[PDB]
């Protein structure tokens, strides 16, 4: 009607503006550097166990 | 301007409401009903202190 | 937002003459009237529109579509075509 | 016809995704206590939910 | 569960002149439709069968009634039924209530409201 | 204002904030701008207003009621004397309504005050509020005589049965 | 102001073909599976002639049905059988009666005395006799 | 441990208590640990379920946070040291039903 | 102290403004999706500021 | 009134004075300068009691009721000009005069200072209500609407004079509800059952019960021209409030027998408000919604013990203005579409968008969002029915959510498609079809604002 910015299509696959993916790509990176505190520095049970509490005697 | 669209809005009434409360504390038995301290020592603003 | 006007359809229909492999791309442009070429027929050459249109294609469209073009005559009626 | 470029939704997709991945670290990370945690997990009772995800 | 519904029956060949009961109504909406296209009408169609519904509805049901028959006085297992447990509730209610209220307390001293 | 006395509340008791870091803190960049911004447009006016509302004086009085007669005054179909005495009982059970709003929020001056322990602590407003509630529907609420208002032929009766079933017919107190 | 059958009449057998359709065609020459025969049972105050029930129901359900509007909404002209009870209701589904659901809220009624029982984490149950010991049994010392 | 005799005031939640409660108490090793103060129990505003073993640790925990206002975490030491108080107060009481397994069956 | 619950009060305000303009009272040329986007992004650091206090 | 009768019998001899069609604009605007004189002198103080002048007014002191009482002549001329003008002047000014007698008697009463002026202003009306029933209304099955009309509030209310009289031989005299200080109990007996019964069974003929009130569907069903006399009809069955002058006193403990009316307007309750569900008429939809919620404030009075009496004052003006505002819809839609029926009205809220908020919020009074003067009364009949006992909040409750369905069940109706037919109905709702659809919710959410005056002593 007013603008073609995005062309139609006919299953020819119709590209990208190529600037979203600079951002989509970004993003990928900063969510996997929180796989940093994940272990470092965080276990999965920092709290010490009971050695099967016997020994009464 | 970001000079009156947001003065307009915003920055006018803050003085209103406020004279609302400070005209309501003198006249009101119950003002404001803040809690206790939570103080584990014992501080300057009392005399005593704790270990 | 992207409209539609009558050089679309003029495509496609002419198009699936050619997809179907049954029918060569040798037959009439817009009026083969479809017994020079019971059953899958008068559904099958209309069931690859099923796929791509598919806008369910009620009883009546049958008994219409024999004449090729009076196919792409009542779509414009309901896709709304320009002008 | 596919469509993606619009900054005024990419404006709410960015904002939201910085807050989202930092809602439990940063709220939880300063708050005033309130109950006694568990604190003992034993073999064979501790993380096995997390493997009833992975299957 | 309401219903099956029954969607699907045989033919070839019962009832071959049972055909054109579509007459009866085409007719009539040949008698519709030239009601309906007129370059002054202004106002609404009659439609009498919308007239015969609600008069013979809301009206002409007790002049069609009578008392000949015990499913037609059965209302009194609905009407008055309940009516009378209701109150079979509320009669063995607000008693028991009193003679602990009378004989005995149980509520707390402070209610003032109520 | 009001009286102290009327309502009492301990005193605040509000310690230090305990910074005992070099790192920079929001606390002391917030309260040293915003105090000004607000103080010019309310107090000037507020003070703009005292010396514009102190133009002039207006009078209001207290309403001091008379009180003769009492309860038994008088004689069973009369008129004159009970109506006075209905302008008795009933102006007497309008101002016991309020009395125990008062200690109703002054339960609530200890509960949004201490918070934490506060069921353990206070040593009155558990008590003093259920010796007085207690002490309320008790020959001061007709119950269920309210509706007819029981203006001084039930109030007067139920205190009846508070004498005549009540402590004599205990057998035998 | 129309009087010539305005409304059905003490039937339903006073001449039951001269009803449908001299007016009020809900048949059309007394044999169409609508003729005023259907007073349900008549005697109580249901209808008399009544252009109304037993006629072909449970749904004006707003399908197809191009040939008039003729479904629910656009006013076919005289085929009025029963109303004010399908503006929301429907046909029949692909599945049929089978009140499983009663069976499927049947799980927790195995469950259900499930409930008696107790949750304690530790020890594990070794349910074959007292040496389980669940509270206090001695003192001290 | 606790609970001796006689408690004489009329203070309902049981805060007015007769040292401190336990979770169950004590019951072996040791058969009296006491606990830590209660003029300050309830002065400090300290909420119920907080009056049992390693008190004063956690009163003195709790004040870090407050005298560390733009941080992240006072002393993270301090934290896994209250849990130590914790844990091995909660494998104390872990010795109960090898116990009960033991001196309460014949012998 | 008092501006603990103040700028509460504030923040429970200023929603109203949209609404006061609705009666056509010398009203924005429209733009209202816009208007009312800029009527909560200032509200959310008045919003921001007693929470600090709280926790303190 | 000292001088409020005395203006308003001075309006009377200026319809048929007046000129032509002046006669509307004219007698609208006296009409609204007696409404200050009414909020002037009233709403004083007010601790027990203001007697007003004499043997005539006692001010309407515990309930003052009587500021409604005055909208509605101001407020159904600009609605009865749809569908009356095409008679001759001199027939349509008496149709004017009557409406306007309806509100003199009705002065007098709610305040009436007495009992043996009350029962001859009780029956003061009926007269006028008649009239307009027989001239100038709809289609026939009027004649026999109007013996249903009569017939039994005069077959109820005949026994009060067998009552009152009776009482004013035996104890005193009940020219004053005030001189009422002595007042005999009365015992269980064979002969006081039936001193309570007629005390009682007439004012069950004007607020309704599920028994005896086919006659309600009648009148509002056969009603006049487009709800003219109907909005008066509203203020006559909530008008019914001399029980709360009555039995505060003169037998208040024959509770005994309280149950049966306790149940029969409970389990009525209950019913009346389904049995209209698979109604199909407008005018009856509003009708059997105005039985169930008015059928509530019964239980409120013979229970007694206040917060009772403090809902119940204002559960009489909860549909009061609200089913006055329903009929004001209904009396709309009518002269664009002849016909009453609503199956008929599919298609709207596109033709009429602007009246299509006043059908949203007129229905948001029967949900009632509460904040306003419907749940803040209804929370207070059940603070007093559940002290009576545990089960009373149930079949009470339900009586919220079957209008919850029965009021959204009429709002649905407007939103259909492609209208079919209706080369009329053009009218895009001129000036007099929302300027007098207004002034119904703007004074009702105003009291909302601070309800304090809409209150009993209480
Ligand atoms: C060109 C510029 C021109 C300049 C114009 C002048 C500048 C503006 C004037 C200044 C403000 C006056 C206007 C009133 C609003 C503020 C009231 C206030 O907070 O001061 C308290 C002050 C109270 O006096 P006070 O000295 O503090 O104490 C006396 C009482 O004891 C106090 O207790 P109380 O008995 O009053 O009880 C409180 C409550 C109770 O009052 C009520 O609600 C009773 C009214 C309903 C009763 C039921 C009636 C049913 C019939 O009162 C209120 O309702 C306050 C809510 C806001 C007012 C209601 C607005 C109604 C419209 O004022 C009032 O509340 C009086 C109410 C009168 C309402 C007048 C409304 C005028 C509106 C004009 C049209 C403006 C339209 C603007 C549209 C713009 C585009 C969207
Ligand atoms: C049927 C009518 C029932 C009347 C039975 C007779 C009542 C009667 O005798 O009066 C009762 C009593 C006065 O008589 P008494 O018992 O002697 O008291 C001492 C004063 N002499 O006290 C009274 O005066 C009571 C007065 C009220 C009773 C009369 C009205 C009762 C009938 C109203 C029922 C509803 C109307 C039914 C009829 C209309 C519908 C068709």
């Amino acid at each position: 009607g007013g603008g073609a910015h995005i062309e139609p299509r006919y299953r020819q696959f119709p590209q990208l503006t190529r600037s979203q993916v600079i951002q989509a790509e970004f993003f990928s990176a900063t969510m996997w550097f929180w796989i940093l505190w994940r272990f470092w520095h965080d276990s999965d049970a920092v709290l010490g166990h009971f050695p099967y509490p016997d020994p009464s005697q | 301007r970001h000079s009156i669209f947001a003065f307009t809005h915003v920055l006018i009434p803050v003085w209103i409401i406020h004279y609302y409360l400070k005209y309501h504390v003198t006249t009101k038995p119950y003002t404001i009903v803040e809690k206790k301290p939570r103080i584990f020592p014992g501080d300057t603003i009392l005399e005593t202190g704790e270990v | 937002a992207p409209p539609l006007t009558l050089e679309g359809i003029k495509d496609r229909v002419l198009y699936v003459l050619k997809l179907y492999d049954k029918i060569d791309p040798e037959k009439l442009s817009v009026n083969s009237h479809f017994m020079k070429d019971d059953s899958l027929d008068q559904v099958e050459i209309i069931m690859a529109m099923e796929d791509e249109f598919g806008f369910e294609i009620p009883d009546i469209d049958a008994e219409k579509l024999m004449c090729p073009q009076e196919i792409v005559d009542y779509i414009a009626d309901k896709k709304d075509v320009y002008e | 016809n596919i469509n993606e470029n619009n900054p005024l939704l990419i404006n709410s997709i960015k904002r939201l995704l910085i807050g989202s991945l930092f809602a439990g670290y940063i709220i939880s990370n300063n708050i005033p206590p309130t109950t006694i945690p568990q604190m003992t997990m034993p073999y064979y009772l501790k993380t096995t939910a997390l493997i009833v995800t992975i299957l | 569960t309401t219903l099956d519904p029954a969607e699907y029956d045989i033919s070839s060949e019962t009832r071959k002149a049972q055909a054109e009961r579509l007459a009866i109504r085409s007719r009539l909406k040949r008698e519709y439709q030239l009601q309906y296209y007129d370059p002054s009408r202004r106002g609404v169609i009659e439609d009498p069968a919308l007239v015969r519904w609600t008069y013979a509805r809301s009206a002409n049901i007790y002049p069609n009634f009578r008392p000949n028959t015990k499913t037609s006085l059965l209302g009194a297992l609905f009407g008055i039924g309940p009516l009378v447990f209701w109150y079979y509730v509320f009669k063995t209610d607000r008693d028991r209530k009193e003679k602990l209220i009378q004989e005995g307390k149980l509520d707390r001293t402070f209610n003032i409201s109520y | 204002s009001w009286d102290k006395d009327v309502y009492p509340e301990p005193p605040r008791r509000t310690p230090a904030p305990s910074p005992q870091t070099s790192l920079p803190n929001p606390i002391t960049y917030l309260t040293k701008a915003f105090d000004l911004l607000v103080d010019r447009p309310v107090t000037l006016v507020r003070e703009f207003i005292e010396r514009q509302h102190a133009k002039n004086k207006y009078y209001y009085y207290h309403r001091e009621f008379r009180r003769v007669p009492d309860i038994t005054e008088c004689q069973e179909k009369d008129v004159l004397c009970m109506f006075e005495a209905e302008m008795q009982w009933r102006r007497d059970y309008k101002v016991d309504q309020e009395i125990v709003n008062i200690i109703q929020e002054r339960l609530k001056a200890c509960q949004q005050r201490e918070g934490e322990s506060h069921r353990q602590n206070c040593a009155k407003e558990l008590e003093q509020f259920t010796q007085v509630v207690k002490a309320y529907q008790d020959r001061y609420h007709d119950l269920g005589a309210h509706y007819s208002a029981r203006k001084c032929l039930a109030k007067q009766k139920q205190r009846m049965l508070a004498e005549r079933k009540a402590a004599k017919e205990a057998a035998a107190a | 102001a129309s009087h010539i059958t305005k409304d059905m009449l003490p039937g339903p057998y006073p001449k039951t073909p001269e009803e449908r359709a001299a007016a009020a065609k809900k048949y059309n020459m007394r044999v169409e599976d609508y003729e005023p025969y259907p007073d349900d049972g008549t005697g109580y105050g249901d209808y008399p002639k009544l252009p109304d029930r037993s006629q072909q129901e449970r749904d004006p359900w707003y399908d197809w049905d191009h040939p008039d509007l003729r479904l629910n909404w656009g006013e076919p002209m005289h085929w009025d059988l029963d109303m004010y009870i399908r503006n929301r209701v429907d046909t029949s589904p692909t599945p049929v009666n089978w009140n499983l659901m009663c069976k499927h809220l049947f799980g927790f009624v195995a469950f259900m005395l499930f409930m008696f029982w107790v949750g304690e984490t530790y020890p594990a149950y070794q349910p074959v006799g007292p040496k389980q010991y669940p509270y206090n049994n001695l003192y001290l010392e | 441990a606790r609970r001796y005799l006689g408690d004489a005031s009329v203070e309902p939640d049981p805060l007015r208590m007769p040292t401190f409660p336990p979770d169950y108490g004590f019951p072996e090793r040791k058969e009296r640990e006491m606990v830590a103060t209660q003029q300050e129990m309830n002065d400090a505003q300290l909420v119920l379920q907080q009056r049992d073993y390693c008190a004063h640790y956690l009163i003195r925990f709790l004040k870090c946070k407050r005298d560390s206002f733009p941080n992240f975490l006072a002393c993270k030491h301090e934290r896994h040291d209250w849990d130590y108080c914790e844990h091995l107060d909660y494998v104390k009481r872990m010795k109960e039903f090898e116990r009960e397994r033991r001196l309460l069956q014949r012998k | 102290m008092n501006m603990f619950s103040s700028l509460s009060l504030v923040t429970l305000l200023l929603l109203t403004m949209p609404i006061m303009m609705m009666s056509f009272n010398t009203y924005k040329p429209s733009n209202y999706p816009l208007y009312v986007k800029t009527a909560i992004s200032y509200a959310f650091i008045t919003s921001m500021i007693p929470t600090m206090m709280f926790i303190h | 009134m000292l001088k409020y009768i005395i203006p308003t019998i001075m309006l009377m001899p200026l319809t048929w004075l007046s000129k032509n069609n002046m006669i509307w604009v004219n007698s609208t605007a006296h009409s609204l300068l007696i409404s200050f004189t009414s909020l002037l002198l009233m709403n004083q103080f007010g601790d027990n009691s203001l007697n007003f002048s004499l043997l005539f007014f006692s001010d309407s002191l515990s309930t003052p009721l009587l500021i409604l009482t005055m909208w509605l002549l101001p407020l159904m001329l600009m609605a009865s000009q749809h569908h009356l003008s095409k008679e001759n002047l001199t027939r349509k000014k008496l149709f004017i005069t009557m409406l306007i007698s309806l509100q003199l008697f009705l002065i007098m009463t709610f305040t009436a200072m007495e009992l043996i002026l009350f029962y001859i202003l009780f029956e003061a009306t009926l007269v006028p209500t008649l009239i307009i029933i027989t001239r100038w209304g709809n289609q026939t099955e009027r004649l026999n609407a109007g013996l249903y009309f009569l017939f039994y509030t005069l077959a109820g209310s005949l026994p009060l004079l067998v009552a009152l009289i009776y009482i004013q031989n035996t104890v005193g005299s009940l020219n004053f509800l005030m001189l009422q200080y002595w007042v005999q109990p009365v015992h269980n007996s064979w002969s006081n059952v039936f001193m309570w019964l007629a005390c009682m069974m007439a004012f069950m003929v004007k607020m309704p019960l599920y028994g005896l009130h086919l006659w309600l569907p009648k009148a509002h069903v056969e009603a006049p021209i487009a709800g003219s006399m109907v909005l008066a009809a509203v203020l006559l069955k909530l008008g019914g409030y001399g029980m709360l002058r009555i039995t505060l006193i003169l037998n208040p403990m024959t509770d005994f027998m309280a149950y049966p009316f306790i149940m029969l307007s409970l389990w009525g309750m209950i019913m009346t408000s389904s049995i209209c569900l698979r109604q199909t008429d407008l005018k009856s939809l509003i009708a059997y919604s105005s039985v169930s919620h008015m059928a509530l404030v019964i239980v409120a009075i013979l229970i007694q013990t206040p917060w009772s009496y403090m809902g119940a004052t204002a559960l009489m003006i909860a549909h009061g203005l609200t089913s006055s505002m329903l009929f004001c819809l209904a009396n709309s839609n009518y002269e664009r579409i002849h016909s009453r029926t609503m199956i008929l009205a599919r298609g709207l809220q596109t033709l009429l968008p602007l009246m299509a908020t006043w059908w949203l919020l007129a229905s948001l009074t029967n949900l009632a969002l509460p904040p306003t003067i419907n749940l803040i009364g209804e929370l207070f009949v059940v603070m007093s029915t559940f002290s009576w006992s545990n089960i009373t909040i149930i079949l009470m409750g339900v009586n919220m959510v079957i209008t919850a369905l029965y009021s959204l069940y009429m709002l649905i109706m407007t939103q259909r498609g492609k209208y079919t037919y209706h080369i009329n109905n053009i009218s895009p709702s001129f000036t007099r079809e929302n300027a007098l659809m207004s002034l119904h919710i703007l004074p009702l959410l105003l009291l909302t604002l601070n309800p304090k005056i809409i209150l009993g002593p209480l």
